RNA sequence: UUUAUUAAAAACACAGCACUCUGCAAACACGAAAGUGGACGUAUAGGGUGUGAUGCCUGCCCGGUGCUGGAAGGUUAAUU
RNA sequence: GAACUGCAUCUGAUACUGUUGAGCUAGAGUAUGUGAGAGGAAGGUAGAAUUCCAGGUGUAGCGGUGAAAUGCGUAGAGAUCUGGAGGAAUACCGAUGGCGAAGGCAGCCUUCUGGCAUAAUACUGACACUGAGGCUCGAAAGCGUGGGUAGCAAACAGGAUUAGAUACCCUGGUAGUCCACGCCGUAAACGAUGUCUACUAGUCGUUGGGUCCGGACUUAGUGACGCAGCUAACGCAAUAAGUA
């Protein structure tokens, strides 16, 4: 429906356990949902509420 | 660049019937506007290309209509170039 | 123009982060801006460690102003040496409700 | 900016003047003015201890307040001005009781600005701080280094330094030289970049033009007699020797500097 | 510009270029030192050296002698 | 006799072309609302990783190859941990995905700015297509001036291989690659397919919209197939190399 940057518990289950963004081809979402999960995933690293990878 | 507001300034301006925004005299009074307005961008991102792309096509369209006007009516057009000083 | 910034102090400066916070609705409102959210989400642990911490306060406050008050705010954020971090975006909308972190 | 002579004479065809037609065009503010008379680089002892200097314009010395010292009272830039004396363009300086000074004029400083002094003043190009009242990471200019004995550092045309750090009582700076140095915190400097940053982009053109300027012409070693120079004899071009002064100092890599007192304020200097 | 008085030149200088030194009580120079010049300048500055507008450019060699950096080892003064 | 395909001047015709007057909306444009996008320009910033530097632990190797050797290392390397400097590129997302006239364009944020797609209404009323000369833009390399310089790396040096080895492989390594402002004007700059318009079986994907009842339809792109037609053949085939 619509996605943000703090909704950072849905970001959790579309984030790899070592922080890689999880392909489409997996995930199973839209392109056009996959665009705004991967920026709003940067966003939220950039803020640190996520981790870039598992080994800072 | 232009908001609406100026923009039906332009148009209510050069209107040449009621709420027409479609003749050559808004057309073209609505393009020199914007083409004055972006000269302010382009004397400050000069290397911008792809938007000087638009800016020429903009004047290229803007000829087109006087010229249009100069074979449709010519005091039409003389007026109009004389308001718009081009 | 909405504008939606987060702002990340560092945990020993939290106590004057009220201070902090009211100086900067001070000059929004004073020019004329608009403080349409304002949430203090408080001590987070951070995913990696800014500065060689690990915790921070973290306090989000959407607002509505100009140009020169954003530029006003952004000097203050890069030279006011508590922020520790920042990030400034712009909305369409104006969003008041509370976000999910809160 | 630069801009090149037409080449209607042989000694126009090289010529590259810097021009900056937003310079005062009037003659200086008389109170800051101070005669001074050419050394031609002849000390007390009336000998040349300093060579080639000689000839050039007559030039008054203005009065540059390198040490800001009029704190907490507004100054407007009433002009910007040449000044034979050195590289950098002065900034007339108009304060707020009407006492006129003036400063070297960063390269972001303008007519109608001011400037402030001491310790709660913005970081604007222009202000004079204490070194621990700046944030890391700008660009400042005229350094102090002994507190309150004025810039001594970063005054030329285009100069500036680089804020690294700070290690107590100690501010770390980055100068033009390549070299990381420390410098107490307590000592000021101004925010910005020292103006004419197209000093050296210049071209003198003629040997007129460097006579001009109060500098006689430079004999090479080589072209001496082994009376006048280590490098003087041999019959044809010859060279024979590795390369010294006049006095027999070693002029292509040799160190000199003696000063042990301060070896302890130089972080380190760049190899490239 | 130069060999006043047998040499005016292809010699010197030159703008330009490079290397190198110099963080300021600068390096460097005069001086026995005080005191000076550099400079009431501050690395876009100042000193030394070479080369010598400009155009196109400037290959290989670090063995020798210098210079710069390093200190594991050998040798090594007064002294004790 | 015919012909001399011609020229000139009168007369007639008005379907087409030309020149004109008026009208029209279907081509082309305008205003208004939504939408997507690595479109462009200027700043700022983040996180990994490399290199360098300074330290703690530690001790005899590291590195490299098909093997080696050059090289680095007991003056303490490599490995490991902690600080510092700096430059460049932006893993994952990522996709016959997207945007751009082409060349091209990927972290994130702000500012300035172009085009496009879309639903309806209103408006102008053929304002169009193409385009010699011309002008603009135009990968990479290269050039000029001024900065920068981590990695990579022409040249260059050494080590191998080899009959030789000005190479391929290895170890280093400078211009360059990066920035600013300008030149250059070329590429297998390619779809080896000029641009624009109309029409001509169909099937299955995908991107951005839209409208209906998870599908149905309709649009503008972007792919894979496949008739008729075309082609020397390969093959193209509504994104034609078909019919004009």
């Amino acid at each position: 429906t619509h996605i943000d940057y703090k909704d950072v518990e849905l970001l959790k289950q579309y984030i790899s356990e070592n922080g890689k963004i999880v392909p489409s081809r997996i995930t199973g979402t839209s392109t056009k949902y996959q665009r705004q999960l991967a920026t709003a995933i940067k966003q939220a690293r950039y803020l640190s509420l996520l981790p870039y990878t598992d080994n800072h | 660049m232009l908001t609406n507001s100026d923009r039906e300034q332009i148009i209510a301006q050069y209107q040449r019937g009621e709420n027409d925004t479609g003749s050559p005299e808004v057309q073209v009074a609505l393009l020199s506007a914007r083409i004055n307005d972006l000269q302010n961008h382009f004397k400050a991102h000069k290397a911008d290309h792809h938007s000087r792309r638009g800016l020429i096509r903009m004047v290229n369209t803007r000829r087109k209509l006087l010229d249009y006007l100069k074979g449709k009516d010519l005091g039409r057009y003389t007026t109009l170039i004389s308001q718009l000083g081009l | 123009r909405h504008y939606e910034v987060v702002l990340l102090v560092h945990p020993d400066q939290s106590d004057q982060v009220v201070g902090m916070v009211e100086r900067y609705i001070k000059l929004v409102q004073d020019n004329n801006g608009i403080i349409h959210r304002l949430e203090d989400w408080g001590r987070r642990q951070l995913a990696y460690p800014i500065n060689k911490i690990h915790k921070a306060h973290y306090v989000l406050f959407n607002i509505e102003t100009n140009g020169e008050t954003l530029a006003e705010l952004e000097e203050l954020f890069r030279y006011n040496d508590a922020i520790i971090r920042s990030l400034v975006m712009r909305r369409d909308d104006a969003i008041t409700e509370e976000s999910q972190l809160a | 900016p630069i801009v090149k002579a037409k080449p209607t004479s042989p000694g126009r065809r090289f010529v590259e003047k810097v021009v900056h037609p937003h310079l005062y065009k009037g003659r200086p503010f008389a109170a800051l003015l101070e005669s001074k008379s050419k050394t031609g680089g002849r000390n007390n002892n009336g000998r040349i201890t300093t060579r080639h200097i000689g000839g050039g314009h007559k030039q008054h010395y203005r009065i540059i307040d390198f040490k800001r010292t009029k704190d907490n009272i507004p100054a407007t830039v009433e002009r910007i001005e040449y000044d034979p004396n050195r590289t950098a363009h002065i900034a007339l300086l108009k304060y707020a009781d009407g006492e006129r000074r003036y400063i070297i004029a960063a390269k972001k400083q303008a007519v109608g600005d001011t400037v402030m002094s001491g310790e709660a003043s913005p970081i604007r190009p222009g202000n004079c701080l204490p070194l621990k009242n700046i944030p890391l990471g700008t660009v400042i200019h005229n350094i102090e280094l002994k507190i309150g004995k004025g810039a001594q550092m970063a005054r030329a045309a285009g100069a500036s330094v680089q804020l690294l750090g700070r290690d107590g009582i100690y501010a770390i700076l980055r100068l033009r030289s390549g070299e990381t140095r420390r410098v107490h915190v307590n000592c000021r400097a101004v925010i910005g970049e020292v103006s004419n940053t197209e000093n050296n982009l210049k071209s003198l053109g003629k040997a007129g033009a460097s006579r001009w300027r109060g500098i006689r012409p430079s004999v090479r070693g080589v072209a001496m007699n082994p009376v006048d120079h280590p490098h003087g004899g041999g019959e044809g071009r010859n060279k024979g020797r590795h390369p010294t002064s006049p006095w027999g100092q070693k002029s292509k890599g040799l160190k000199t500097r003696h000063n042990k007192r301060t070896d302890s304020m130089i972080i380190r200097r760049a190899k490239k």
